[PDB]
């Protein structure tokens, strides 16, 4: 137990978790696998042939990366046993299955298959007494406060606009794409190969995924940036060499918002921001102008609210108010959200009542966790 | 100069075709159209009552006050329907619900009390998981048969934004001793009209047969059958509305191109692309 | 009339489109003396239309129609054959040849089917015209419906500084006739009405046809994931509102510890 359980905020790319009643997620590191390719010549070395965390973030060239959950769903279930089994750890956890009511998150949306598959995991092998499971989206409304909202979470390979009412949002009013800056640096790979830059490797894409993190910006204009040509803005390797920066710095940017232009299906963030107040009643869209909800890593960009609210300009009706709730912890707000909620004993009949749930099983896996 | 006999198909084909909320309004601008009220009453009479009596038109009386549907097996033809209930014969009005005089008929009346559980049951379903699913058991011993009549209307009509909708169904448990059977047609007609044509029309029609064994086993056997099946059949829409999405739609009109990704139209202004290749 | 009129839009409007024809029937042997313009208002169906002095198929519409003579744009001439050929700009005449060939090879790269007529003319500086695709619902699959695109491609060409102007009307018929054993007896569609507008500094590049397929196809897209979500989630959410499969006794507990939480929430808020 009856003491702090962890709050674990999903992410395909990065997971995160996190004692609960604190205000940031304790453990945060992305999701994926690193094992070696080299002969153990010299004995009593590095080995374990698994490595996460630490070594996984030092041993860069010394890996194989293999990321489990692809566009937020896991296929290799066993390599995110092992994640949990990182976080488990006495680095991390130094606790047991069988001691708190911990809580996880998932984006909506999904099979519930892949719920089923994680309750048989933590509950079968794990002696878990209690874990919940919840949607991505009161966590944000914990965090801004407020009732009315439209929640909008840039995840690792996620991104879905939703606009709640108190906690109670339309189970029809819901707009997702699995998508974030991964395929965009994937497809700043290959602006690069056709620019002299290839860089295929695991880790060397990792550093790829950096520069995404680092020089992308989302200016305004339509073709502007395109007409004209950057002078690369050389920065350097933490190899300690050249790294230019080309004219494309934005063209990769800012493809999603027009990302159907590379043979994909997709609608466009502002058109899916604006479908999702389409689903929704009248007078709420009102209130919902001034309720929009930002969240994850992929919101972090030079101009971004700027080039979607012009979008939403050329798109939405009058008599707009628009109301962007954009802080620095757009992250750790998911995760506060879930602390708050597991600094609540109100939580008795959400949290698992463990054998009776193994019990019955896939009635209460439709009825217990959400 | 037209011949007036015509108008009276063309508003019978208009009282007959018009979807449940969207019926009085367009009809009192039908006859704003014809400008008389005889003139349409000459067929619009009968127009009414068969309109009535199979969209399920919701009828209650006061005595019982179970919102019972307009159909044909409480219906006398004089404007007079009776209780499927409680067997009472009554006056009862068309354009609006004025029912008087209740008289208390009498039949076999074995059947009634069958149906007063299977509705029971039925109805206490119906109620606690359709919003406006409200359901009426007919009852009818014709042709030494007893006759379980079921009929569901659901409806939500608020056209503010220009949105209608209603459900109606009919399903029947011939109660032929010893093996009864389980007969029924669905009913669907939903209407959208804010700067789009939305005319959803759909149903499902089949028929089982059971032996007969008491009253609570048929009840719970047949709504159960009923109850799975429109349960199941609108999963099917769900899925149904999942089929559009891909298939229909790029059935009929595509998203991408050959290339599936974009279309240069300089491209196709000019370059003869290849066009004498193969 | 003026009322009857109104009665007639608020009757098309909630009328099954289905029977155009025996509705306008209904229509005129109801109203004759409101039969002048039936169609100006009542949205027509589209109409086949094969030449012979060529061979080649193409499509009836307004503007291709001389009071009963449809202009044919592989000869270009009215049908009943009449010396009364009204025809346009001879070299626009070519260029929609060559815009209706794109547009055949767009609806065959999107449609496989139909016919595609963009019938225009030429005003004083611009000029109108439109947009014809007939692609009604093939036989290959038992889910049909009549695909009919009518546009209204709006060209306000101005002529200082290259630049014109373009406004796109829009409307799709279609029905989706879906059967099957899954579906049931499955029916629903119709069509839709939007415009837009434009003021292109046109090049040569990019002329006023590639505007068109750009900015139609963009509508298109608009319309069609409109109907996808709004329209298909709309009739969804009247049916399991109304008709729902969900056991009650428990959803008000469990909302009621939710608004317990929002008291939570305003403990500290
Ligand atoms: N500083 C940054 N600049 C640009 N993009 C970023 C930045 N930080 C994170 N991102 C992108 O946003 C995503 C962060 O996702 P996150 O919200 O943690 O995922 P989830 O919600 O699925 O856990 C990553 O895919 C990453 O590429």
């Amino acid at each position: 137990i009856a003491n702090q359980p962890v709050v674990i905020d999903n992410g395909s790319g990065v997971i995160k978790a996190g004692f609960a009643g604190d205000q940031i997620p304790k453990y945060c590191f992305p999701n994926y696998v690193g094992r070696p390719k080299h002969v153990r010549v010299m004995a009593g070395a590095l080995e374990g042939d698994i490595f996460i965390g630490p070594k996984a973030e030092e041993h860069r060239g010394l890996l194989s990366i293999r990321y489990p959950m692809e566009h937020g769903i896991v296929k290799d279930w066993n390599d995110m046993e092992r994640i949990w089994q990182y976080v488990y750890s006495k680095d991390q956890l130094q606790t047991f299955s069988e001691e708190h009511p911990v809580l996880l998150t998932e984006a909506p949306l999904n099979p519930r298959k892949n719920r089923e598959r994680a309750a048989e995991v933590f509950f079968e092998t794990f002696n878990v007494p209690a874990l919940f499971i919840s949607m991505q989206a009161v966590l944000s409304l914990y965090a801004t406060g407020r009732t009315t909202g439209v929640v909008l979470d840039s995840g690792d390979g996620v991104t879905h606009a939703v606009p709640i009412y108190e906690g109670f949002a339309m189970p029809h009013s819901i707009m997702r794409i699995d998508i974030a800056g991964r395929d965009v640096s994937r497809f700043l790979r290959l602006y690069l190969r056709k620019e002299g830059y290839d860089f295929h490797s695991s880790s060397e894409f990792e550093i790829v995924k950096a520069i995404k993190e680092r020089a992308c910006y989302l200016s305004i204009n339509p073709q502007k940036d395109e007409t004209l040509e950057t002078e690369k803005a050389q920065y350097y390797l933490p190899d300690g060499s050249t790294i230019e920066i080309g004219p494309s710095r934005f063209r990769a940017p800012e493809l999603l918002f027009r990302p159907d232009l590379i043979g994909e299906e997709s609608e466009g963030i502002h058109e899916v921001l604006v479908f999702a107040i389409q689903k929704s009643d009248m007078d709420l869209r009102r209130t919902l102008f001034s309720n929009i909800v930002l969240s994850g890593g992929s919101t972090l960009f030079k101009g971004f609210g700027d080039r979607l609210l012009s979008e939403v300009k050329k798109l939405a009706p009058k008599d707009v108010k628009i109301r962007i709730s954009a802080p620095q912890e757009r992250l750790y707000s998911t995760w506060i959200g879930g602390s708050i909620l597991a600094s609540l004993d109100t939580f008795k009949k959400m949290w698992v009542s463990k054998k009776e749930y193994e019990e019955d099983g896939a009635r209460s896996i439709h009825r217990k966790t959400f | 100069r037209v011949s007036d006999e015509e108008k009276v198909r063309i508003a019978a084909k208009f009282i007959t075709h018009a979807p449940p909320g969207e019926f009085n309004e367009v009809f009192n601008d039908v006859r704003l159209l014809l400008n008389n009220d005889n003139l349409l009453r000459e067929g619009a009479a009968h127009a009414f009552a068969q309109y009535n009596m199979d969209q399920f038109t919701p009828v209650k009386i006061e005595g019982y006050e179970d919102q019972v549907l307009i159909t044909e097996h409480g219906d006398l033809g004089n404007s007079r329907f009776l209780d499927p209930r409680n067997k009472i014969s009554f006056k009862f009005d068309h354009l609006r619900k004025e029912a008087s005089d209740p008289q208390p008929e009498e039949v076999d009346g074995s059947l009634k009390s069958w149906r007063e559980s299977c509705d029971s049951a039925l109805r206490a379903y119906v109620k606690d998981h359709y919003s406006n699913g409200f359901c009426t058991v007919y009852a009818k011993n014709i042709d030494g048969q007893q006759t379980i009549i079921a009929c569901i209307e659901s409806h939500q009509f608020q056209p503010k934004n220009f949105w209608n909708g209603r459900w109606r169904s009919e399903w029947k448990f011939t109660i032929t001793p010893p093996t009864a059977q389980v007969v029924g047609v669905l009913k669907i007609q939903v209407h959208y009209y804010e700067d789009g044509n939305v005319q959803l029309v759909s149903h499902k029609d089949v028929q089982d047969s059971v032996t007969v064994s008491n009253e609570a086993q048929t009840a719970k056997e047949f709504i159960k059958i009923i109850e799975h099946a429109e349960n199941e059949y609108q999963t099917a829409i769900s899925e149904n509305y999942q089929t559009m999405s891909d298939t229909t739609f790029k059935a009929l009109r595509r998203q991408l191109p050959v290339t599936r990704t974009k279309i240069d139209w300089n491209k196709i202004l000019s370059y003869k692309i290849g066009k004498e290749m193969q | 009339s003026d009322q009857q009129l109104d009665c007639a839009l608020d009757l098309m409007r909630r009328l099954p489109p289905q029977q155009i024809e025996k509705n306008l029937s209904d229509l005129i042997d109801l109203v004759p003396s409101l039969c002048e313009d039936l169609l100006s208002s009542v949205d027509q169906p589209l109409k086949i239309a094969r030449d012979k002095v060529v061979g080649k198929d193409y499509l009836l519409c307004d503007y291709n129609r001389d009071g009963d003579s449809y202009r044919s744009p592989w000869s270009n001439k009215y049908d009943p054959p009449l010396e009364d050929g009204a025809m346009p700009s001879a070299r626009l005449r070519k260029l929609e040849v060559e815009a209706n060939n794109a547009f055949d090879q767009y609806r065959d790269l999107y449609f496989e089917g139909g016919v595609s007529s963009v019938y225009l003319w030429d005003l004083d500086h611009g000029f109108a015209g439109v947009i014809l695709i007939k692609k009604a619902g093939d036989g290959s699959k038992k889910i049909k419906g009549c695909w009919d695109s009518i546009h209204v491609v709006e060209v306000q060409e101005k002529s200082s500084g290259r630049t014109a102007h373009y406004k796109l009307t829009s409307t799709v018929m279609l029905w989706l006739q879906t059967n099957k054993s899954g579906s049931g007896t499955m029916n629903l569609g119709g069509s839709l009405t939007r415009q837009m507008e434009k003021d292109e500094t046109v090049s040569d590049c990019s002329p006023h046809i590639a505007n068109i397929g750009r900015l139609v196809e963009d509508m298109e897209n608009k319309i069609r994931s409109t109907l996808n979500e709004i329209y298909f989630g709309k009739t969804k959410d009247i049916v399991n509102g109304l008709r729902s499969v969900q056991t009650f006794a428990d959803k008000s507990k469990q909302e009621a510890l939710k608004n317990d939480l929002v008291e939570a929430l305003k403990r500290k808020q």
